[PDB]
């Protein structure tokens, strides 16, 4: 029943500073301490800052300058705040307890933020089903096409997430200035079964339900 | 500020093998080292903490073994579902994770089975135009590109996307989108996706339309 | 009827250990063993069936082996959720249990949560007084509470009662409970706890003053 | 839906015969059998007594004079009867089944008895609540003291069942001739939302609930 939540901006400006928010929920500050973990995108895990269950601050040495961890034990959360923010600081930032006996265990979902002076753009969401002629072959292949986006990330499910079937979610690539990804998912009741994509953009803070039709 | 090196950074293998990732310790952490098992887009997993405790309901296929400096990963008769990234993490002074390792697995060989997709009527209205074809589920994942429009190769358009090997069925998927103006669509007529795999001896051909609906 | 010697009485096993407790027929028994399990107030449940036969439930880190005489359980890895007691039984003729043995695990230092409660005036109403200290979620087990009142240690009245190590953190918890009469309460004025713990370094004192009720 | 249950006067005095009864249920005692195994409070499990699917019977070479078992195969339940009580008789009696294949498979609750001279006291549940000047950390430790009652056992939970979590409920311990016992749980939202124990001592019929205020 132990859970953490981390709040914050998809996308901040350089030089800025970014403040995060971890919310913790099964367990006490006070007997749990709490960590930052980072993940650039593509890259893999970059512990950052540790709050112990006292109240006292660690961080990694390659940032342990523009870095601060506090917390308001009255309410349960953890706050990171970093400035003199740069590019390579755009990936999914995380938080974890550490219990003194169990580490690393419990994360947050996290939380992507991206470093850029560019301004948020929401996705163009398209439907891909047949051409106008091309028969169905029983099981049809259908997507969206979620494009002209930023910053990352925007993930997409169907039917609410009761389809699943064959997702092949495919990694965004930038244009340009902006992002272009397509999620695609196969399935036979379809005509007749209503498919449909769940896109979401949380930079943005918009969500897009694209019914793929007929044709 | 104890470095861990963590060494496999890609590992290749067949269903059933035992595979093994170490981690060493610029310092003598101790004990303290971790292992987790990371799929995309979702948040680390922890399967072993203290070198070879198992994190309840990890299957007993994996394992650790370590000390000091020096520590091991390993999972014996691999499945379809453990392909996914690892890491390692020292906890004894501090925390330090490894670079990780992509562990792959090698399948059977499979051939993609190439979709195409016209703009939808609904960007088409807005002026623009946007061609994208799927081949999705193929092994290896080694796939050609190919835009023929009326004959002619164009590539100043194209974004190719591969995706991650699915922990499902051991393949790849990839995807290819075209794009181009909504009046650049109308002085053609002829749309060949078009792929060829090392599994085809030719390409794999697959056109639309343009006319229709 | 037939004599069942188990061993070990009890046991502190490290996480992950691999745990055998062992039960000795004093006769012939064939492969009449099984084996149970009980967590504390719970009735005993059965893990293992016919000295191997796993019954459900029961995860595969548990296995029963033996011969003839000769018999144990094994835990490959023991988890904080096996804490408890165990028990074979004999049901090759009439039946018989072991003495049982208990299952504790060792953890790493955890200092108790100390938390100290006046009286309810309900209960002084009644002519007595209870002031409850708690110690709770601490590792290791040994632990030491005396009650000081305004500055004198009251050996008398007091109640201990502590936990069994809770299987779900390896931890302990403790009770005290200081009694006397509402006379002998009132006349009085600072109530301190102390507890003594390896965690500590200096005694940890928790204290409350009856003129502030 | 197989299920057994005990059940019978969990109070006697030295020297006096106990009655228990052990009904079951999703099964006939026509084709299972029942035993009956008895664990001193700290001690281990004992069988004593056990009757066969026939309704043959079978007791613990050492207790066997002081005891008798039977059933009513028909109302599906099996009797035991202990001669004689002294205090290291106290303990839970648990009845279990046998059936020829899975042995001890399905057991009861257990019945506490008591063999005592004491008599039958209900409890006294009081609040247990910071105050007094004190702190807080929005997340606090609160409790009932339920004290003073005879014999065992009594029953706590807390907010009848809404999230029961970090509750400490104590041993009881024996002092002065009477129990006591301390349940704890751990608030974050009280005293805004109530906190409230639930208390049973069925031994005096006493089924009582103490808010927690302050």
């Amino acid at each position: 029943e132990v859970k953490l939540l981390e709040s914050g901006p998809g996308l901040v400006q350089p030089s800025q500073t970014l403040s995060l928010t971890c919310t913790v929920s099964g367990f006490p500050l006070t007997t749990n301490g709490v960590s930052w973990v980072r993940q650039p995108p593509g890259k893999g895990l970059e512990w950052i800052a540790a709050i112990s269950s006292g109240g006292s601050p660690y961080y990694n040495s390659a940032l342990k300058s523009r870095l601060s961890i506090n917390r308001d034990t009255s309410k349960s959360q953890v706050f990171l705040k970093m400035n003199s923010l740069q590019t390579e600081d755009t990936a999914i930032y995380f938080c974890t307890r550490e219990d003194g006996w169990n580490y690393f265990d419990y994360w947050g979902p996290g939380t992507m933020v991206t470093v850029s002076s560019a301004q948020t753009t929401a996705p163009s969401v398209y439907p891909l089903a047949p051409g106008c002629g091309d028969t169905t072959s029983s099981t049809v292949t259908l997507g969206c096409l979620v494009k002209g986006y930023f910053p990352e990330p925007v993930t997409v499910t169907w039917n609410s997430g009761a389809l699943s079937s064959d997702v092949h979610t495919f990694p965004a690539v930038l244009q340009s200035g902006l992002y272009t990804l397509t999620s695609s998912v196969t399935s036979s009741t379809w005509p007749s079964q209503t498919v449909t994509c769940n896109v979401a953009h949380p930079a943005s803070s918009t969500k897009v339900d694209k019914k793929l039709e007929r044709r | 500020d104890i470095q861990m090196t963590q060494s496999p950074p890609s590992l290749s293998a067949s269903l059933g093998d035992k595979v093994t990732i170490t981690c060493q310790a610029s310092q003598d952490i101790n004990k303290y080292i971790a292992w987790y098992q990371q799929k995309p887009g979702k948040a680390p997993r922890q399967l072993i903490r203290y070198t070879s405790i198992l994190v309840l309901g990890t299957p007993s296929r994996f394992s650790g073994s370590g000390s000091g400096r020096d520590f091991s990963f390993s999972i014996s008769n691999v499945a379809s579902e453990d392909i996914a990234s690892y890491y390692c993490l020292q906890y004894g002074n501090l925390y330090t994770f490894g670079a990780g390792t992509k562990l792959e697995i090698k399948r059977a060989d499979a051939a993609p089975t190439v979709s195409i997709f016209p703009p939808s009527t609904e960007q088409l209205a807005t002026g623009g135009a946007s061609v994208v074809c799927l081949m999705n589920n193929f092994y290896p994942r080694d796939i050609s590109v190919k835009w023929k429009i009326d004959g002619t190769e164009r590539r100043d358009g194209v974004l190719d996307s591969v995706t991650d090997q699915d922990s499902k069925d051991s393949t790849y998927s990839m995807s290819s989108t075209l794009s181009l103006t909504k009046a650049d669509y109308e002085s053609h007529n002829l749309y060949t996706c078009e792929v060829v795999h090392k599994t085809s001896s030719s390409p794999v051909v697959k056109s639309f339309n343009r006319n229709e609906c």
